[PDB]
């Protein structure tokens, strides 16, 4: 995780996905002032294991992409550090059912 | 700098129109109303009720 | 009291099986011409709404332009199929113009 | 459709492709070469458009199949184009590939390794693997060919391995996986590929430059210009505008499509190319034209005139040009001019086929092309596929009828003798059909036709009783032919009283406007008769309305109209789960009288009212003998009460096996109207007996938790229907014996009451001037004729805002006088009083009208409001020529003291007319397109057998409907625990568990429910982010239809809370099981089209909000901002900031001002420019601001803050504005001896400013800013004041980005909040001392998505749509909103219900039937797409049964023999 102050050079930004399997994540300290997952409208997002995903895709007979989507650059997706393929479990409070578990695939 | 009133105060503007009607929320006597002829010239008039205790708007023709 | 000039149903109509347009093969427009009542997109939506798939099939197909048409399984088309012209004793058979080869061209 | 004619073959999928010239030449029935259509005499010319080889025409037999005009299907022909032509639809694409290719090495100018990278990514995307396509970019080693070829090898190795690995598992099939997100990733790449392809100038393979290709509107390509620097490299290429023919372009693309075949293989194939077909360039070119069969090109006949074929006109013109140009090029062989007309002919043939296909993209009325034919108006798909004119249907004006059943329709005998059903003759119905056959087509119940087993038809129309009798005795004869022994004869019998019909009242805004009714043929009728209970659902008033009757022609369609779309199941609408069925007017007024204490009845009268509405012979009874209660009065005379009739009707219609209904409800009529100490408002039902209270619109109307609704929940829908029909008859019979009338006596006030009216209205004269004196701000209340007041009112007249303040104040004051009159006079001042005052009775009962209408009749009309304000006023200050200019009277403003009983004064009447006309125009001027956009994108969305909400293509939208899987038409008494308790044994018998206990689990879910409740109670005070994620909800782990206890935590909390707060032979444990079982039986059925239902539930009630405002965007425009356009640029963007408790009301208002920002314009009072022309144009600009303490207390701006802005921003902005204006033209107190610190400041400013020369600012007091500007002698005249003015209102001293104003409204539902007129979260994040950063709400969805994520934006959509409905007091189930929001957020973005959002959808047929049919078709062909026919639209296009509801499964027959 690299917390930068104002801006990063376009040449320096190319060096971010240059060393696999190691991953690099950049964040502006002004954007980290307030935690987004602490907001009342942002439910609890939980990243699922390769086994938990495998089980979910079986119960509903789903294909990776056949699921609701979460963008790889989505604020919460960037917070949990989601990679493409990773499934996230969303426990959201409904004004009809209360606690409800939904899911989203990061592509 | 204008001698006449240019702006209204935060709460110094009371709702004038009031009619005796049972409140469905809890049970109040005083209730505000509004009139406007919607739809065709054959269709009736719609009444827009408003509560004074909470401040809840409403819409029912009959 | 005043009696208004309009008949109550001047647009009063009933159609069982009346004339159809050549292109769509669907009931033609016109009350006096024994025309059909239109089942528009909203009525289609309502029949989808009830989850009533046979009522939709009944209006938008069965009682509209339902045609049992010949299709070639080899090339998948309704426009290349045609009824063959048989000899004095032989029977006519549905044949595809696309998949069939000209007799002379069939060489070994 | 014939059931005797089954079909064994079916279309499973449609493949989009391009016809090859070689393919067309072989299938062609005849080559068309002649532009003439007819020979002399009248026979079609050989080689022409009407050739008999193209099918039977002009009573001649087809020369291909030999059949006549009826049986001949028609045959396709072809036109041989002498030169290849660009196909108009694919010109844009071939153009992209032409500009992207090198004219030397004949490869794309993009580097081979980069091209291979796209081919790799696109191959991996043929299969559903997006993650792998991105992982390919990670594979990395002016660069040598030996190194780059190794990169291509390593990349190809990963592609081959990733495909095989996923192929081994169930990740992708041999045919490849294809989803909307996969499609989104493909569409993104194919776009990026073409963008990179077009960007390259110099070829990366061979460094030589290619000449740029330019294009015009029509299909024609040409050469480009070329500077000297470009020339210097085109000559060193070998060292190391002109038109281009169609043949040259085809030849360039021929080689390029061969050399770049590997990438184009995946660029043009959506899924893997299993057919192994070569991607050839000649697909974009037309060497031939297919000639459609004569059948689809027939000349239109209108009466006597036979119009020339619309298609044959332009098509013959193409043939004339083709023959003319092939001969005008043939004489050139024996040879400038001949080349000139040859090229000109080459252009007019391409423009001829372009005109043959399209217009708007031709000419500049021309003949419409085939693209125009598919998009004439709404289009062929919308006008003739998604919608169609139908057979066996009728239309008529509806007339009311209370004597028919609520589930019936009165069919006129005219329709009954024309509408027939194909009834197959059998042993069980030979008797019934023999009679129909004898009766014939004019005697009901008859038959119009008889279909034999051989397939032939025998019309009974012309036949006499003798032939009909003979055919009837030949109906059940055994089939001699073995080829039809399976079949039996059919009788096309008249519509009987046992048939189903689909009643439709347009617009069909919701599925309740299209229900199934039971046919009841009524003799001597000329109109469709309909019961009053149906009035609500159809939204049909008997004001000369028309209704459509559809007669479905098969048993599967019958069953559907009798069990799914039938009227009985429509008692509750799925929008809010509230009733849409009930009695409407006479019946409501009848009930208030019949159930009144004063209503008594003798034995003779009582028994008559019972049999009058309950007939055992018509199956109305449940006891086979009419049971009667004893009288309420025994001595002196035996008498029955009115309420006892209601008890007896229930006693004979409700089952004997079940106990009587127990309900404690309320009335619309208050106890005060029924006298002292009455309890007649409390509706009381104890063991099915009306013991207290009358029955209103609130009981047997379409109103929730009334008697009919209570009966519906305890005894079911069939009983509630019986009760409605029974009550409907009783009140009709009661209104016949005991009538109801309205007259003048019901409109009069008493002498006492009329005195009150005149006295309260006597204070209204002062009100006019009082309010006029308040807004104007004048003490001691100045006279009406005051000269200062009249000058002050003029100031108000000229300003739209100032007049608004005057109108709103005067209106509120006069409306307060109105309310007083009404409250006093009605009802305590009315001469005739309730129940006898029928005018009053109708308003209180809810039969018709309200107390507002009653008050306009008996008291006053009140203030006539026009577009939110009072009466419009002229420039003279007069509201009418009768009133004085600037009259301070209520009457002059539109306040009507007169009533409709006494009459309106001429002055008052004119004002009323303005108000009336305004109401009328809004109805005419002001949900069709909003609903159409939602329904087309949600049609496929339904409930799957795995309880999840899945789209047509199987993609998951929701894991569970509303998160609990409950049907809204069931979620009503599910929280009505006391009701369910009082009816325990009745509901336990309803939800029969004895036949279910062996099919379900009774503990698994119940144990888990306790474990989740345990961890929930542990983190009660804890916030949502810190809450335990150990155990997720019981519904997530256990199927609600298989496990008793897998209930929503909302239901669980509510149920447990009832058992704790209410301690009451039913145990608290056996009741819990019943409610658990009720939830199980309240589940939404798999197959239910929740998509259409949701859009109908948002569409239909959004018609009620067509009226204008009485700041933020409301109604349909706000709903359009969300659903239809998903705007990132909202009209009224806002932020709701929750303020802490430690921040006071004064502190918050100071904070509002701080966010609040002033501009230079806002602090300036006057600007004086003293233009002196000298030497040099001297401009003395003096800035007279407001007092230092004034703007510092109004804008929180200091004098220091003002100094910095003028010395740095304003002067630099002013200098730039003057210079720009020069170019555009040519294209009291005395201050002297300024000193020291001030002198150093002035000298430093002179060095920084070119023309001011001087700069003096009030540093002590802070009231002025003076600066001198020096211009040249050539600058001459200039309007400096106007120049300065514009820059001042452009100069910012203050402002927080994207925010305009922060206000402090009244606490919303107890929450202390601040509403911002702008959106910037990061700025509010810094105000943590004032705002709770975890509760900062915003209406802007896109802004929320950008900062807080997709789930937050999703929650904003469901809240914002709810705000639109809650304002108009409309309740829409959150299950609908959540579905809509989930569909908008399906891609992780914010998609709207429009062409843009739809782009990421599998069905090209669904897309084609929405808009731009030919455009979506082109995109489908280029993808080589397979339409899987899984969307409702696609299925309708190909005549396949819809996969929703009854089409969500298959029916198989169990056969005994092996
Ligand atoms: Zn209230
Ligand atoms: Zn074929
Ligand atoms: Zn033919
Ligand atoms: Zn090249």
């Amino acid at each position: 995780i690299f917390v930068y102050q104002n801006n990063i050079t376009p040449s320096a930004m190319k060096l971010v996905p240059s060393i696999p399997p190691a991953t690099i994540e950049t964040f502006n300290e002004a954007a980290l002032v307030v935690n987004i997952t602490h907001h009342e409208l942002v439910p609890k997002h939980i990243r699922l294991s390769s086994d938990e995903k495998r089980e979910l895709l079986k119960r509903y007979r789903l294909k990776e992409s056949q699921l609701p989507r979460i963008q790889r650059a989505d604020p919460v997706a960037l917070y949990l550090g989601l990679k493409r393929g990773e499934v996230v479990k969303i426990i959201r409070k409904s004004e009809t059912s209360g606690r409800y578990a939904s899911y989203r695939i990061c592509m | 700098k204008s001698v006449v009133k240019t702006s209204l105060k935060k709460n110094e503007l009371k709702d004038g129109a009031t009619i005796k009607e049972k409140c469905p929320q809890c049970g109040n006597e005083e209730m505000n109303y509004h009139t406007l002829q919607l739809r065709s010239a054959d269709e009736g008039a719609t009444v827009f009720y408003t509560c004074t205790s909470c401040g809840y708007k409403f819409r029912t023709n009959n | 009291y005043q009696r208004l000039r309009h008949m109550v149903n001047d647009k009063f109509q009933v159609r069982s099986t009346g004339p159809v347009n050549s292109l769509t093969m669907q009931p033609v427009k016109g009350r006096k011409r024994h025309g059909g009542i239109r089942v528009g997109e909203m009525e289609r939506d309502a029949l989808i709404g009830h989850g009533t798939s046979f009522l939709l099939q009944d209006r938008l197909l069965n009682s509209s332009d339902y045609t049992q048409a010949s299709v070639c399984r080899e090339c998948g088309s309704i426009l290349t199929t045609q009824q063959s012209v048989p000899r004095i004793g032989s029977i006519s058979t549905v044949c595809c113009r696309r998949c069939s080869m000209r007799f002379e061209d069939a060489k070994k | 459709m014939d059931i005797s004619k089954p079909v064994g073959s079916e279309i499973t999928s449609v493949d989009f492709g391009i016809l090859t010239a070689k393919e067309i030449r072989n299938l062609s029935a005849k080559q068309i070469t002649n532009p003439t259509v007819l020979d002399n005499l009248g026979h079609p010319v050989s080689g022409g458009l009407y050739d008999l080889a193209l099918g039977a025409f002009l009573r001649n037999l087809c020369s291909t199949c030999g059949l006549d005009e009826k049986f001949c299907p028609g045959h396709q022909g072809h036109i041989e184009l002498p030169v290849p032509c660009y196909n108009p639809l694919f010109f844009n694409q071939l153009y992209i590939y032409l500009r992207a290719s090198c004219l030397f090495c004949h490869h794309f100018r993009l580097k081979s390794v980069e091209v291979h990278r796209y081919a790799c990514k696109l191959r991996l995307l043929q299969y559903g693997l997006i993650d792998e396509s991105y992982k390919l970019d990670e594979i990395t080693l002016d660069i040598s060919s030996t190194l780059l070829n190794e990169l291509k090898s390593k990349r190809s190795e990963y592609v081959d391995m990733a495909i095989a690995k996923a192929l081994s598992d169930g990740r992708t099939t041999e045919r490849g996986s294809f989803t909307a997100t996969v499609n989104d990733e493909r569409k993104k790449l194919v776009h990026e590929f073409h963008k990179k392809l077009l960007s390259r100038g110099k070829c990366d393979n061979c460094g030589m430059f290619s000449p740029k290709f330019r294009k015009d509107g029509f299909t024609k390509i040409f050469e480009t210009a070329l500077n000297e620097k470009q020339i210097t490299n085109n000559r060193v290429k070998g060292f190391i505008s002109t038109y281009i023919l169609s043949t040259e372009v085809k030849n360039i693309l021929d080689t390029v499509f061969r050399k770049e075949q590997c990438v184009l293989q995946y660029v043009f194939h959506s899924r893997p190319n299993l057919s192994r077909k070569l991607v050839k360039a000649d697909s974009f070119f037309m060497d031939v034209l297919v000639v459609p069969p004569t059948r689809f090109r027939l000349p239109s006949k209108l009466g006597e005139e036979v119009h020339e074929n619309s298609q044959n006109q332009l098509l013959s013109k193409v043939l004339t040009t083709s023959l003319l140009i092939r001969d005008l090029n043939d004489d050139l062989s024996k040879l400038r001019v001949i080349f000139s007309r040859l090229m000109n002919a080459f252009v007019t043939i391409q423009n001829d086929v372009n005109a043959f296909i399209d217009s708007t993209k031709a000419q500049g009325v021309p003949i419409p092309g085939v693209k125009q034919a598919l998009e004439k108006k709404e289009g062929l798909f919308r006008k003739h596929m998604m919608g169609k004119r139908v057979n066996y249907a009728a239309r008529s004006v509806i007339s009311p009828d209370p004597n028919i059943e609520t589930n019936e329709i009165g069919v006129p005998p005219v329709f009954a003798v024309k509408l027939t059903y194909p009834e197959p003759v059998t042993a069980y119905n030979i008797a019934e059909l023999r009679q129909a056959v004898i009766n014939g087509p004019d005697k009901w119940p008859g038959a119009t036709q008889i279909q034999n087993e051989d397939g032939s038809l025998v019309s009974l129309i012309g036949m006499s009783v003798e032939q009909r009798k003979a055919l009837a005795n030949q109906l059940l004869t055994p089939s001699s032919n073995v080829s039809t022994h399976t079949l039996n004869k059919k009788v096309y019998r008249h519509i009987k009283n046992r048939d189903v019909v689909l009643m439709n009242r347009q617009p069909t805004l919701h599925k309740a406007s299209m229900m199934g009714h039971k046919v009841r043929v009524l003799p001597n009728e000329k109109t469709l008769r309909l019961h009053y209970a149906n009035t609500g659902a159809y939204n049909a008033d008997f004001d000369g309305d028309e209704m459509n009757m559809h007669f479905p022609q098969n048993e599967n369609a019958r069953a559907e109209a009798l069990n799914l779309a039938n009227t009985d199941s429509q008692y509750l609408t799925p929008t809010s789960g509230s009733p849409v069925r009930g009695l409407i007017q006479d019946h409501i007024s009848a009930g208030v009288w019949l159930t009144s204490k004063d209503s008594f009845f003798t034995r003779e009268q009582y028994q008559q009212y019972i049999y009058g509405c309950i007939r055992p012979e018509d199956g109305h009874t449940t006891r086979s003998k009419i049971v009667t209660l004893p009288p309420t009065i025994f001595k002196p005379y035996p008498l029955w009460t009115g309420k006892q009739i209601i008890t007896t009707v229930l006693l004979n219609v409700t089952p004997p096996d079940m106990p009587g209904i127990n309900l404690i409800s309320k009335n619309k009529i208050k106890n005060e109207y029924w006298g002292k100490g009455s309890l007649e408002n409390e509706v009381l039902f104890k063991d099915g007996a009306l013991l207290c209270g009358i029955l209103d619109k609130s009981q047997y109307g379409a109103s929730k938790y009334g008697i009919v609704h209570s009966l519906h929940e305890v005894y079911g829908p069939e009983v509630a229907a019986k009760v409605l029909s029974v009550l409907g008859r009783l009140f009709t019979n009661y209104i016949t014996a005991t009538a109801f009338t309205c007259g003048m006596d019901d409109l009069r006030l008493t002498a006492e009451g009329n005195k009150w009216r005149t006295d309260i209205l006597k204070t209204s004269v002062d009100t006019g001037r009082e309010a006029a004196a308040e807004v104007t701000n004048l003490d001691k209340d100045t006279p009406a004729d005051d000269p200062e007041l009249l000058k002050r009112l003029q100031e108000i007249l000229r300003d739209n805002n100032k007049s608004g303040i005057l109108d709103a104040v005067t209106s509120s004051k006069v409306n307060a006088i109105t309310s007083q009159v009404v409250s006093k006079c009605v009802p305590d001042g009315t001469m005739k009083k309730f129940p006898c005052n029928s005018m009053q009775a109708m308003a209180l009962s809810g039969a018709k009208g309200s107390n507002v209408n009653v008050s306009q009749i008996m008291c006053l009309l009140g203030q006539q409001a026009l577009e939110g304000r009072r009466v419009p006023v002229m420039v003279s200050g007069k509201t009418l020529p009768s009133f004085k200019p600037y009259e301070t009277d209520a009457m002059a403003g539109g306040y009507v003291k007169g009533r409709f009983y006494s009459g309106i004064k001429p002055q008052e009447y004119y004002f009323h007319c303005m108000a009336g006309r305004e109401g009328l125009i809004d109805t005419a001027v002001k949900s069709g397109y909003l609903q159409r956009c939602l329904t087309k994108q949600l049609e496929g969305v339904h409930v799957s057998y795995d309880n999840s909400i899945r789209d047509a293509d199987g993609t998951l939208v929701q894991f569970m409907y509303g998160g609990d899987a409950i049907d809204i038409t069931k979620e009503s008494h599910m929280t009505q625990f006391e009701f369910c308790l009082d009816n325990y044994y009745a509901l336990l018998k309803k939800y029969n568990p004895s036949a279910l206990i062996e099919h379900l689990d009774v503990e698994s879910a119940l144990k888990y429910s306790k474990k989740t409740l345990k961890y929930r109670k542990k983190h009660s005070k804890e916030p949502h982010y810190k809450q335990s994620v150990k155990y997720d909800p019981v519904l997530a782990k256990y199927n609600p239809a298989k496990y008793l206890g897998s209930v929503s935590e909302n239901f669980q909390d509510k149920l447990e809370s009832f058992l704790d707060k209410n301690s009451k032979g039913v145990n608290e444990k056996k009741f819990r099981a019943l409610m658990q079982l009720k939830y199980m039986r309240s589940l939404i059925n798999p197959g239910e089209a929740v998509g259409i239902i949701a859009s109908q539930s948002v569409g239909e009630p959004s018609t009620q909000m067509t009226l204008n405002t009485f700041n933020v965007t409301l109604g349909i425009p706000r709903l359009r901002e969300i659903v239809m356009t998903a705007s990132a640029a909202i009209k009224t963007p806002q932020m709701t900031l929750p303020i802490w408790n430690d921040v006071s009301d004064e502190q918050a208002d100071t904070f509002c001002k701080s966010i609040s920002k002033v501009l230079l314009s806002e602090v300036i009072d006057k600007v004086i420019v003293t233009e002196t022309t000298g030497t040099a144009r001297s401009y003395v600009i003096h800035m007279r601001f407001f007092d230092n303490n004034e703007y510092s207390e109004e804008y929180d701006v200091s004098k220091e803050e003002l100094q910095n802005v003028i010395s740095n921003q304003f002067i630099h902005l002013l200098e730039a504005a003057i210079v720009k204006e020069i170019k555009k033209q040519k294209r009291v107190e005395a201050n002297n001896n300024m000193n020291k610190v001030q002198r150093d400041r002035q000298s430093a400013i002179i060095s920084h400013h070119r023309f001011i020369t001087k700069y003096n600012f009030d540093d002590e007091s802070g009231k002025w800013c003076e600066f001198k500007l020096e211009l040249a002698a050539d600058t001459e005249k200039l309007l400096m004041v106007n120049i300065v003015e514009e820059i001042c209102r452009k100069s910012i001293i203050r402002q927080i980005p994207h925010i305009d104003r922060c206000v402090h409204p009244e606490p919303e539902n107890g929450k202390r909040v601040l509403v911002t007129e702008g959106v910037n979260f990061q700025a509010m994040w810094d105000q943590e001392a004032f705002i709770d950063v975890d509760g900062i709400t915003s209406n802007d969805v896109a802004a929320v998505l950008k900062t807080y994520g997709v789930e937050a934006a999703r929650n904003t959509i469901v809240n914002e749509i709810n705000n639109v409905f809650s304002r108009y007091a409309i309740s829409v189930s959150f299950r609908h909103l959540d579905l809509i929001a989930d569909m908008m957020t399906r891609q992780g973005t914010y998609l709207a219900f429009n062409r843009q959002g739809m782009e990421t959808s599998t069905s090209s047929f669904m897309k084609m039937s929405y808009e731009t049919t030919c455009q979506f078709l082109t995109k489908a062909v280029l993808d080589n797409e397979r339409e899987q026919l899984d969307s409702p639209s696609a299925r309708i296009v190909v005549g396949k049964l819809n996969n929703v509801g009854t089409g969500s499964f298959d029916v198989l027959a169990k056969v005994p023999n092996a």
